[PDB]
């Protein structure tokens, strides 16, 4: 089902990047009508600015040289009940490093009852020129090789000791 | 629906007469839906006159022929829908009819009482 | 001697009076063989012609002192009357008494009475009888009066011994007569008729043998005192625990956050009355009668947005499902013990409380549901075996001859039998080729083949009749059976489905050459042969219960129908007529008694419904279990007597196969003849070093740790793993390390053992296969082809890694050895059962092929009334107009034989059978809209199947699996097969705890005071007083409930405090009196521990409820009070031995549970791999799914008992739209589609519920019955 995965915080200059904003409902059998507004506070600025709004399957990218022609919808499609609200930068630059906010405005439809709630998700993006390798990946590879080597040396040492003992006894008898 | 009424009721002149109409519907008597339709006819083939109803509250139409002597003596909450009358005259003699409809039940009851005035 | 036959004359009476005078002056035992109701000893020979039915002098010397005479009945049966005049008026020499005695002993009299009872039984089954039946009622009443009057005139009313009133059944007769008179004279009618039902119990009196059968049943139930006491005690303890834990939890509901008109929750609740009113303020799931349950914990159910969880309102299921009071908790725990619809309670409690509370249900489902049931079965088995041993001991104490001869040579040859067997098998396999979606040519070929086969069989009958005349033909049961089958087939040809299906019964002809298909026929024959009386008693009891229920509750069901059905029409199950009353009783016997009992109570009162239902369950289950055990033991013991040799006259099939093999050998020899005529000292040490290493404990323990680590690493691959990228990376690298380690271990084991020794070993083969799969996947991933279809699918086999622990763990190895050794007989009986169920599957296909289709409204899922949309053409014309209409079909139906097999499995396990039954009884025809109970009497098909294929098969199965274990035990040498060598020593040492002699009395102290404190502590009075105090404490625990006032809470707290101080005082007295000898007794140190934990728990609860805040921890800590009442076992010898049996069986159940948990783990991993994205439907919801290890384990534990497996399987049978969406996109994951895999799902669930039955039932029973026979010595 719906899993709220977080976004990455590292885009490489000149390539594409997808900013994740998944917000699932408490109960998946309900009905709703969601729309979202994305805001952006560039690294080096102090005010959050609205960049786009997506409602009723139509994306309205607010005029903005920085994101003009460089963003496309990448979330849930063909419905008014959006649980994935991700956008996609088709050409990263240095004007795309900063704090993003993904406001979700959901309207649940119940039996003789309407609930209008709201969610806000913040994504911090830093743009780099070369994709850094994950520290977890590096450490895990190092530990894997170290453990393999250690186990092999232990086994071979035990082998050699046992062989010397066995051959000694065999020659003694 | 089952309704328990006396076929013939005999009362002395000038005495107070209580008409026994009762029912034993399985469901509870929701006062918001219970329906009553008491009627009187001087004869079986005679026409029937509305004189005491129950839509949401006990309502008495106070027909001229009964004056203000007709009241309610029972309670739906307790499956008694009887009728109480004062000082019966020689003209009240006739036939009395309770019609009941207690939802969510569907069958419609019918309790008929023949009131007779004695010397 | 025959001269003992002399008439009873007045002189004889005077002499007998003189003898009683002699007895009075005197102031032994009657001959058992000479008692009334039995036949004469043959020493008396024949009866003189002028002697039968006359008052003959007493033939017993025991009664020679007493006034008593005898009558003899044409048929050699003796009755013992009384020589006192009847009613102080009628002498034994009077015409009235003479004629009445003649009548009474006459057999026509009894036959007429039995016929009258059987006709009155037919008349009892009429919800509203016609007006004229009063004449027949008076006829029956008068016949009963004539019978009773004849009996009274024959043998007095109550004047001494051997009088009408003396016999208990004469009481019943009198009660019936006076009640029949009183009801008429007075004329609640329901009670009067329910008492009129008692006439059916006279069948037991009139029909021979039923009296002895009922006496045997009563003697059997007399032996269950200890078991019932233990069951009540255990259910009470579990009810107290559940009441402590879940008090009021089922009243939780999701309530509107935003309230208009400045309303409040109390103001709202004071007004609502209807479900429509409630649905506006609480969250209801679509098409549900109860508000959705929520919880305050993190793992409980989650309310939607804009709703909040609040404890208010009523409990679910009309309010009958709760733990709010001890009575309701007791009902819930009894429902759990019987395992009737317990999965609903499981899910509701988990949703309301938290998924961590499945431990309660696990403990209850094993310690109570299974163990107590097996105790009941074992005790009944021991009663029936002891009753059988007693019975056995008592028993021990011109031109025509040419053609006749020719055809006799032609049609009696062995090859004819083999040919006919082949023809029967071909015919059955040919008729198993029918399906709902068949073509016209296929129908034609099926008809042609059926005609050919019936012609062959008819010709064979004609030939086997002309060869040898009918006078010898009809002397064989098989011959007459074939004649009936073939003549019925010809009748079918001249004229249906049923007649066509009756040909299926020819399959039983293989029983001659199939040893384990003759066992089934022997079981079925015994059910109506030796145990005919037991089956008759069962039928009579079921009829009586059906009539009683109908009479008591039919009017209620008809009147208060809107309390149980929204449409105000009779529900599917009711007691308004005899057929539905019988169906309810049969369902209760099958084991479903709560869902119908809820409606019973709703319409007709808790007291009446509970009393009747409990009576029905207890008595019916007692009788059914007695019959089941009698059949099992008779078939699997009495049949073994070596009556005749093994096929002394070789079967025709045996002779034919012998001839065939001889011919094959002859041909082989001739062909061979024809063709021959026509034409290093260091390597040895290395192997020693590897052997020494791989045989070292350190190495074994390291490898076991690695197996456990790799096994556990599979449980982290939920759907949420994308949120744990660090764990993802770590797990990939750990996988690589594990593969390396296991490859190295395999290489070492090679170099050590040798290729031959390694590859002649199944454990080594399994390990090698697992590492081969791992190596293949690793290499493919390294080469980058990590997404080539089958290679991706091969990654799911990583779920088999846990299997490497079987060879490591000795207990699991022992249990799997037992299973492996018992596997051949399992296969035998499985084949027999498949063949038996093929008949039912084919018949069901013929009955219901393609008739379950219906036109539904997809929004509501409600079938359109057959007035509009009577057929599929109109359904399609309606879809072309509307939009939410569909011509749907049941997912498990009888469209072909495989689906029939699945439907029959669901019907036999009683899971999901109701949907199939409803569709079947509604079925009209093919391409016709179903109607309500149009084919009402199709319920008989399922009744007959449930009887035969789900009772007798279960007889055969259990019987054979239990011998295969007894044979294994005997082969090993009388050694336990489920216990390891290290456990055998513990078991032997433990057996001495149940047989130690009493120890010497603890010496009196020295002091005068301490010594006076000694005398008291050592008294039966002291012991009884302590027991009574424990009982009173248990009562005070029971009295508590939910919503009790603060006054009651405080007064209960203080009572419990006083109880605590009293128990501490008695413990301290014991301590000072016994000095240091106090701790030499296990019960003493248990009491000391219980006292300490009681004090500590009291203080801890006080602190937690004051200095802290934690309701869950408070409730859990308050469970220390159960230890005070667990002490009742100390004095109860009856249940102490049963608990000793449990503690003896624990070691083997541990191994079995270990193996079961490993199997569950493997299946859970497979489920997470496969069914994680199936659509939420039926039994798959937001809280019970395969999206996580915990959820999968919860589901698998639920269906280990075969509960709801149909509901879990239903979503997985979706495979194409509009059932599923193949291209669905799941946020936060790359998987696509929410369809299921029908084949993988079917295999998964069937295999699981199969492995389940071979461990939870055949092995758990085997172990518990094994240890019950020890404790009882
Ligand atoms: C051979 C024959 C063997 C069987 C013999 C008969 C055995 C038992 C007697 C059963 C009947 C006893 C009770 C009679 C009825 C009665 O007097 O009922 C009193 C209270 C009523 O409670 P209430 O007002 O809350 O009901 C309304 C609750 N609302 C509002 C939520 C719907 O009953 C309750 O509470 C709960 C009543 C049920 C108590 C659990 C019984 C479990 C028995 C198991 C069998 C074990 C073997
Ligand atoms: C929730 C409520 C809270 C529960 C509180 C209770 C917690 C448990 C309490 C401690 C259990 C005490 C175990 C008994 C040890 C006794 C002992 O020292 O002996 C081992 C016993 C056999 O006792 P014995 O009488 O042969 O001892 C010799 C005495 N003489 C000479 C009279 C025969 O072995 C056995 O069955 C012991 C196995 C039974 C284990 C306890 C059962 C409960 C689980
Ligand atoms: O029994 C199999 C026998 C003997 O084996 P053992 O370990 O020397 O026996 C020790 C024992 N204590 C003794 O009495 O003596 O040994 C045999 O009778 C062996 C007969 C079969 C032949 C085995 C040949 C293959 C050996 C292993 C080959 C490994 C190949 C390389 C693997 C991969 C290497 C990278
Ligand atoms: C209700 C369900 C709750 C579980 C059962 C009740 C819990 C209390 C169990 C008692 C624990 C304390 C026992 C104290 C030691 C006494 C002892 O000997 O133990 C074992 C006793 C054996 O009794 P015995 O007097 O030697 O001989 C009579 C028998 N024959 O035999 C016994 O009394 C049986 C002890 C085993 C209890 C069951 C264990 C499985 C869990
Ligand atoms: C009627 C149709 C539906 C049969 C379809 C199944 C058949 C193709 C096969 C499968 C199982 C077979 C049976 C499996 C085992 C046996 C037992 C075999 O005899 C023994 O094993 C005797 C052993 C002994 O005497 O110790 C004779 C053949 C028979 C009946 C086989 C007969 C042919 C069967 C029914
Ligand atoms: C699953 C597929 C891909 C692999 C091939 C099928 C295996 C399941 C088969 C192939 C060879 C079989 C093995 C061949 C030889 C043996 C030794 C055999 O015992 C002996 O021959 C020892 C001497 C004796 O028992 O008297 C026990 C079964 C076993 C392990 C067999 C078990 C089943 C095996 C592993
Ligand atoms: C070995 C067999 C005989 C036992 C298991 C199956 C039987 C119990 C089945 C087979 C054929 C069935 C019958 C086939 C047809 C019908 C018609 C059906 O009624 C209708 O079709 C309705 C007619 C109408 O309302 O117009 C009711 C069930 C009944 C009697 C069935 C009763 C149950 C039977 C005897
Ligand atoms: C006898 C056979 C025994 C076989 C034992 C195999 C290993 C048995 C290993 O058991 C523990 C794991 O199943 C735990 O898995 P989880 O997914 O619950 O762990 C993470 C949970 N959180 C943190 C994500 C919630
Ligand atoms: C989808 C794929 C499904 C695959 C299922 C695979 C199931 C495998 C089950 C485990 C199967 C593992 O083997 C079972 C063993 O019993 C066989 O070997 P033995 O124990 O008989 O060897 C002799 C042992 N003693 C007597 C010397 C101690
Ligand atoms: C189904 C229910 C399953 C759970 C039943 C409770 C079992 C819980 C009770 O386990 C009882 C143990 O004695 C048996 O297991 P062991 O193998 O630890 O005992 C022998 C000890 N050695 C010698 C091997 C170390
Ligand atoms: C054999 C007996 C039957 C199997 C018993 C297996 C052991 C018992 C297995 O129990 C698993 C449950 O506890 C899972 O539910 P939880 O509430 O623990 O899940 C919490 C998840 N979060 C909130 C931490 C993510
Ligand atoms: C007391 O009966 C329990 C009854 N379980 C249910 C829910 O009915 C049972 O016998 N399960 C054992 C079993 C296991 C697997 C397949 C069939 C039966």
């Amino acid at each position: 089902g719906c899993v709220e995965v977080d976004s990455e915080t590292e885009a490489v200059y000149g390539m594409t990047f997808k900013i994740l904003c998944i917000s699932c409902k408490r109960r998946s059998e309900t009905n709703a009508e969601t729309f979202t507004e994305w805001t952006f506070r560039q690294k080096g600025t102090e005010e959050f600015v609205k960049i786009l709004r997506y409602e009723n399957e139509v994306l309205q990218l607010e005029e903005d040289e920085r994101f003009e022609g460089r963003v496309v919808w990448n979330g849930s499609r063909g419905t008014k009940d959006l649980q994935d609200l991700s956008i996609f930068i088709t050409n990263v630059t240095y004007n795309h490093s900063g704090d993003y906010e993904c406001h979700v405005y959901r309207l649940l439809f119940f039996e003789n009852y309407e609930h209008n709630t709201s969610v806000v998700k913040k994504i911090h993006i830093e743009v780099v020129d070369k994709a850094n390798r994950d520290m977890a990946s590096i450490v895990s590879e190092i530990m894997m090789y170290v453990l393999i080597v250690v186990l092999t040396i232990w086994l071979v040492a035990e082998m050699i000791y046992c062989y010397k003992k066995i051959a000694a006894a065999t020659e003694t008898a | 629906m089952e309704v328990t009424v006396p076929a013939t009721l005999n009362v002395l002149n000038g005495s107070d007469a209580r008409l026994p109409c009762t029912f034993n519907s399985c469901y509870t008597v929701n006062h918001k839906q219970f329906s009553l339709n008491w009627t009187y006819q001087e004869c079986n083939n005679c026409s029937e006159e509305m004189f005491l109803q129950f839509r949401m509250k006990i309502i008495n139409l106070k027909l001229e022929r009964f004056q203000d002597r007709v009241e309610f003596s029972g309670n739906p909450s307790k499956y008694d829908v009887s009728v109480m009358l004062r000082n019966v005259q020689p003209e009240d003699e006739g036939i009395y009819n309770c019609y009941i409809m207690n939802p969510p039940d569907r069958h419609r009851g019918h309790g008929k009482i023949h009131l007779q005035v004695l010397m | 001697g025959p001269q003992s036959f002399v008439h009873f004359t007045k002189q004889s009476l005077a002499l007998i009076e003189q003898r009683i005078a002699e007895r009075k002056s005197k102031e032994p035992k009657p001959s058992s063989d000479l008692e009334a109701g039995k036949q004469l000893p043959f020493i008396y020979g024949d009866i003189p012609p002028g002697m039968v039915s006359e008052p003959l002098e007493d033939l017993d010397p025991y009664y020679a002192d007493k006034k008593t005479f005898i009558v003899l009945n044409k048929g050699k049966t003796i009755f013992r009357f009384n020589a006192t005049p009847a009613l102080y008026m009628l002498s034994p020499f009077s015409p009235l008494r003479r004629i009445s005695i003649k009548i009474l002993v006459h057999s026509l009299f009894s036959m007429l009475i039995m016929c009258t009872i059987l006709t009155n039984c037919i008349f009892m089954t009429m919800n509203n009888p016609p007006d004229w039946t009063k004449n027949v009622e008076y006829t029956f009443t008068g016949i009963y009066t004539f019978e009773s009057l004849v009996k009274i005139l024959a043998r007095g009313f109550c004047v001494g011994e051997f009088t009408f009133l003396r016999d208990p059944w004469n009481w019943l007769d009198f009660v019936v007569i006076v009640f029949a008179y009183l009801t008429e004279f007075v004329n609640n009618v329901s009670a009067l008729r329910t008492f009129r039902v008692l006439r059916a119990l006279k069948t037991i009196s009139v029909i021979p043998g039923l009296k002895t059968i009922v006496g045997a049943l009563i003697q059997s139930v007399k032996k269950l005192s200890d078991v019932m006491i233990l069951t009540v005690f255990c259910l009470s303890v579990f009810a107290l625990i559940g009441l402590q834990l879940f008090m009021g939890n089922l009243k939780h509901k999701c309530f509107r956050n935003s309230l208009e008109n400045n309303e409040t929750l109390e103001s709202i609740m004071n007004t609502l009355e209807s479900e429509e009113d409630f649905r506006k303020y609480f969250y209801y799931l679509e098409g549900s009668k109860d508000a959705l349950l929520c919880g305050f914990s993190t793992d409980s159910g989650q309310c939607p947005e804009g709703y909040t969880c609040v404890k208010i309102g009523r409990n679910p299921d009309y309010g009958y499902t709760s733990f709010d009071t001890f009575s309701w908790a007791f009902l819930a725990l009894f429902r759990l013990m019987t395992q009737d619809y317990w999965e609903n309670l499981y899910q509701q409690t988990l949703r309301a409380a938290g998924k961590t509370y499945m431990i309660f249900f696990v403990v209850v489902i094993f310690l109570g549901s299974f163990y107590l049931i097996n105790l009941i079965l074992a005790v009944v088995a021991m009663a029936y075996e002891e009753q059988n041993q007693a019975n056995i001991e008592e028993a021990k104490q011109p031109y025509w001859i040419k053609f006749k001869k020719c055809i006799y040579f032609i049609v009696m040859d062995p090859f004819v039998d083999l040919a006919i067997t082949i023809c029967i098998v071909l015919n059955t396999l040919f008729m198993a080729m029918e399906h709902h979606p068949m073509t016209e040519e296929f129908k034609n070929v099926l008809a042609i083949g059926n005609l050919v086969f019936t012609g062959i069989f008819a010709a064979e009958m004609v030939l086997k009749l002309i060869a040898m005349d009918p006078y010898e033909y009809f002397q064989v049961g098989w011959n007459i059976f074939d004649s009936l089958i073939v003549t019925l087939s010809l009748v079918e040809l001249f004229l249906l489905s049923v007649l066509r299906s009756f040909r299926l019964l020819r399959v039983f002809k293989l029983a001659k050459s199939w040893p384990t298909l003759n066992m089934l026929i022997k079981i079925i024959g015994n059910s109506v042969g030796a145990l005919g009386n037991l089956t008759l008693v069962l039928a009579i009891i079921v009829f009586i219960f059906a009539v009683v229920g109908m009479q008591l509750f039919g009017k209620s069901y008809k009147e208060c129908v809107c309390k149980i059905n929204d449409d105000c029409t009779l529900p599917r199950w009711h007691m308004n007529d005899f057929f539905h009353s019988f169906l309810i009783v049969f369902r209760v016997l099958c084991g479903e008694w709560i869902e119908t009992m809820w409606d019973c109570m709703e319409v007709a009162g808790q007291a009446m419904c509970l009393i009747v239902y409990m009576m029905v369950m207890v008595i019916g289950n007692l009788v059914v279990l007695n019959l089941f055990l009698a059949l099992l033991l008779s078939s699997f013991s009495s049949d073994n007597l070596t009556a005749i040799e093994e096929d002394p006259d070789a079967n025709n099939l045996q002779i034919a196969v012998t001839r065939i093999k001889k011919g094959i050998n002859y041909v082989k020899q001739t062909l061979r003849e024809f063709i021959l005529k026509a034409f290093g000292k260091i390597w040895w040490n290395i192997r020693k070093t590897c052997y020494k290493i791989v045989e070292h404990s350190w190495f074994e323990s390291f490898i076991v740790l690695m197996i456990l680590l790799s096994s556990g690493a599979l449980a982290f691959e939920d759907i949420y793993i994308e949120r744990k990228k660090t764990i993802k990376i770590i797990l990939e690298y750990a996988d690589k390390i594990f593969t390396y380690i296991f490859i190295l271990e395999m290489l070492l084991k090679w170099i050590a053992y040798g290729y031959k020794t390694y590859f002649t070993n199944a454990w080594c083969w399994l390990d090698f296969l697992i590492v081969d799969v791992s190596l293949v996947t690793l290499v493919a991933n390294t080469l980058g082809y990590s997404d080539l279809g089958p290679i991706k699918s091969l990654r799911t086999l990583r779920a088999l890694r846990p299997l490497r622990a079987l060879s490591r763990f000795e207990g699991m190895r022992v249990v799997v050895n037992a299973l492996i050794g018992a596997i051949p007989s399992i296969m035998n009986v499985l084949l027999v059962c498949l063949i038996f169920w093929l008949i039912f599957s084919i018949m069901g296909v013929n009955l219901f092929a393609g008739k379950f289709y219906e036109c539904i409204n997809t929004t509501d899922g409600s079938r359109f009334p057959a007035s509009q949309v009577p057929n599929r053409s109109e359904c399609f014309a309606l879809m072309n107009v509307s939009q939410n209409v569909r011509w749907k079909n049941l997912k498990v139906n009888f469209d072909n034989v495989g689906l029939g097999y699945l439907s029959l499995l669901q019907v036999a396990t009683f899971k999901g059978w109701t949907i199939i039954m409803y569709a079947a009884v509604d079925s009209v025809n093919v391409d016709k809209q179903p109607k309500y109970e149009y084919s009402l009497y199709m319920y008989i098909y399922f009744v007959v199947f449930i009887i035969f294929g789900s009772f007798f098969t279960l007889n055969l199965f259990i019987g054979v699996i239990i011998d295969n274990f007894n044979q294994q035990k005997k082969k090993l040498g009388g050694q336990d097969i489920f216990m390891t060598e290290e456990q055998k020593k513990y078991y032997n040492a433990m057996k001495k705890l149940g047989s130690k002699k009493p120890q010497k009395p603890i010496p009196r102290p020295g002091n005068k005071i301490q010594g006076c404190i000694f005398d008291l502590v050592t008294n039966q009075a002291f012991d009884i007083s302590i027991m009574v105090l424990i009982c009173l404490n248990m009562v005070t625990m029971m009295v508590e409930k939910e919503g009790q006032s603060q006054h009651m809470t405080e007064v209960l707290y203080w009572i419990n405090v006083v109880f605590i101080i009293l128990f501490t005082g008695e413990c301290v007295l014991k301590l000072i009196s016994l000095r240091h000898y106090y701790f030499t007794v296990g019960w003493n140190i248990f009491d000391f521990v219980v006292v300490i934990i009681s004090i500590v728990g009291m203080f801890l609860a006080d602190l937690i409820e004051t200095y802290f805040v934690s309701p869950t921890l408070f409730r859990v800590i308050r469970l220390a009070r159960i230890g005070r009442i667990l002490r009742l076992v100390k004095g109860a010898k009856g249940i102490r031995t049963l608990l000793f049996a449990l503690m003896m069986s624990l070691p083997a159940l541990f191994n079995i549970g270990l193996l079961l948990f490993l199997v569950m783990f493997i299946y859970a991993i497979f489920g997470m791999s496969n069914f994680a994205y199936v659509k939420k439907e039926d039994g798959i919801n937001d809280m019970f799914n395969f999206e996580t290890f915990g959820n999968s384990m919860i589901c698998l534990f639920q269906i280990t008992t075969s509960a709801g497996w149909d509901g879990l399987l239903a979503p997985i049978l979706n495979s194409k739209p509009p059932d599923c969406d193949p291209k669905k996109v799941h946020p936060g994951s790359s998987v696509e589609g929410d369809c299921g895999n029908p084949s993988v799902g079917i295999f998964y669930f069937v295999s699981y519920i199969i492995i389940s039955f071979l461990v939870v039932v055949n092995m758990y029973i085997a172990v518990i019955l094994e240890n019950f026979s020890v404790a009882t010595e």
